[PDB]
């Protein structure tokens, strides 16, 4: 046994220097340096045909030391899968892995999440979203590690490739964006995910809203450097509405996949505006009138009906329409984020509330204290 | 018969999970608050002993008694893992020691720090200083891996007492292959 990693020692310059060492970790028997130096192997990049001879000798480790978590089994088996290329072959390994190893802290979220993301060759869509949803079922208690998760969504982003509910890939954006704090991975590989994550987040319109959590701060670092046209009309869905450039901005630059939904984005900026103007202003001036319906929306007549109505639906206004004089009213109001701006400006008409209302308060305690006493 | 209450603390740190003391730190920790336990069987039977997790935050589930049956119950799927904390595990024996109804027992504490911690030696000197007030003598056991040939934790240990005081004493554990019952053998002898 000690034969295998002489003849492996050397692979090149200051390979052996880091070996040296690994040969007096299991023979002093400490299996954390050893876990750590293997993983700094892990972390090495390889082939690897040097983690793919261990892994037989790495099996018999977990036999009798039973005690080291499957996190870093799972780590090791992930490089060397790569030198397998096959995931048929290694499923039946890493399934093996799963009932050999029981501890308190779960195996089989971490395994379930390697089960699937060998799974992308099956290739997906059959039973990919079964062992997906196993996943969570366990990971819900207790969800203490929180990095695993991140592996949750790798074959749960993977799943959405089937198109696949664009609106949900969003929704599944925030079991990313909400599994890990800190990036910790090239920033310019998420300013092409902020890339296809406005687009297809805006494409599927599952997702009513879809601008409430738009300005948190990690994803707006990714849309600095993302290209800039991009965000201007995301501002316009976030905020806007309309910016008619913008919202043509963005089949400008991306043509594929925006065909079918372009009509249908038009769509939202003239559902979007009917919250806004009621927002905006303090008004009421809540009935509003067709013709700036037809000049903000630029809409026709004949189209008023279906536009307001199907808003009542959504749910971001119930108003009911008057159409004697075809004047569109409005109830109730869909408040979205806020601007520097909007805080200034309720300060003006929020605390106007409470200057006006305490003057006048003071003369009902002032005149009538007396008939009380 | 010496009287005191010794508050062992168990090491739940990530680095307590592999096989250096043999077969397993778990065990082997296990095995050394065997060791403590049944000593104090055979010093003193007022003598009560309770346990404390260091590493996370710090949870008492076991009242202070001197019956050692909880105490080996715990010792099982403790599952050690977390951050390792030393100095909030310092006056954590000496408040569970305030609420002690004898007022005759000393106050002595013995913790277990298996993992490297992050410590200046400012920190250090006043917690020491801080329990020459309050008169508690502490007797640390390294295990697990440190700094080689730790220096914190010694100077923990030389400035926690003085003159004589009989005493702290810290004893390295070499970074090899022993069962626990063997590194047990000089700290055991001579606290």
């Amino acid at each position: 046994v000690p034969g295998f990693l002489q003849q492996s020692q050397s692979s090149g310059p200051g390979q052996p220097a880091v070996w040296h060492r690994l040969e007096e970790l299991y023979t002093k028997k400490l299996w954390h340096q050893l876990t750590l130096q293997v993983l700094d192997f892990v972390q090495d990049p390889c082939f690897a045909q040097g983690d793919g001879l261990i892994k037989l000798y790495e099996n018999f480790i977990s036999e009798f030391e039973h005690r080291v978590n499957p996190l870093s089994l799972v780590e090791i088996i992930l490089h060397v899968v790569r030198q397998m290329t096959d995931p048929n072959v290694a499923l039946t390994f890493l399934e093996k892995t799963r009932e050999k190893v029981k501890s308190s802290d779960e195996a089989v979220i971490l395994c379930k999440t390697a089960i699937g993301a060998l799974k992308l060759n099956i290739g997906d869509l059959q039973v990919t979203k079964e062992t997906i949803e196993d996943v969570e079922e366990m990971l819900n208690n207790l969800p203490g590690v929180t990095s695993v998760h991140s592996r949750f969504y790798d074959l749960s982003s993977k799943y959405y490739q089937t198109i696949g509910n664009h609106a949900s890939y969003y929704k599944d954006a925030l079991r990313f964006l909400g599994c890990v704090d800190i990036k910790d991975l090239p920033v310019s590989e998420q300013q092409e995910r902020a890339f296809t994550l406005g687009l297809a987040g805006l494409l599927g319109e599952g997702v009513f809203n879809f601008g409430e959590l738009l300005m948190h701060p990690v994803l707006e670092s990714l849309r600095n450097t993302d290209r800039q046209w991009l965000i201007d009309t995301l501002y316009a869905f976030n905020s806007g509405n309309v910016e008619r450039f913008q919202t043509l901005k963005t089949a400008w630059g991306q043509q594929p996949d925006l065909a079918a939904n372009e009509a249908q984005l038009l769509r939202k900026i003239q559902l979007l505006c009917l919250m806004e103007m009621t927002f905006t202003r303090p008004a009421n001036h809540r009935q509003l009138t067709f013709e700036e319906i037809a000049k903000s929306a630029k809409i026709t007549v004949n189209e008023v009906e279906l536009l307001v109505m199907k808003a009542l639906s959504v749910g971001l206004v119930k108003g009911s329409i008057d159409e004697v004089d075809k004047r569109v009213h409005m109830t109730w109001v869909q408040p979205r984020v806020l601007d520097l701006q909007q805080i200034k400006g309720m300060k003006d008409r929020l605390e106007f509330w409470c200057t006006d209302v305490k003057s006048m308060e003071m003369l009902v305690e002032h005149q009538a204290h007396d008939i009380l006493t | 018969m010496v009287l005191e209450s010794t508050m062992v603390c168990v090491d739940n740190s990530e680095y307590m999970r592999n096989g250096d003391f043999l077969p397993t730190r778990l065990q082997a920790q296990q095995d050394a608050v065997n060791i403590v336990c049944h000593s104090k069987t055979r010093s003193n039977p007022e003598n009560n002993v309770g346990l404390i997790t260091l590493a996370n935050d710090c949870e008492v589930l076991t009242t202070l008694t001197p019956d050692t049956g909880r105490i080996l119950s715990k010792l099982h799927t403790v599952q050690p893992k977390g951050k390792i904390t030393f100095c909030t595990g310092i006056r954590v024996a000496h408040l569970a020691l305030k609420h002690r109804q004898g007022k005759n027992h000393k106050m002595r504490i013995i913790a277990f720090v298996g993992s490297p911690v992050e410590d200046n030696e400012k920190d250090l000197v006043k917690l020491a200083k801080r329990l020459k007030k309050e008169k508690v003598n502490v007797d640390i056991i390294n295990f697990g891996e440190e700094e080689v040939n730790t220096e914190k934790l010694t100077a923990f240990v030389n400035t926690l007492n003085g003159k004589d005081g009989t005493g702290s004493h810290l004893v390295t554990v070499p970074p090899g292959p022993s069962l626990a019952d063997a590194l047990i053998s000089s700290p055991i002898l001579a606290g």
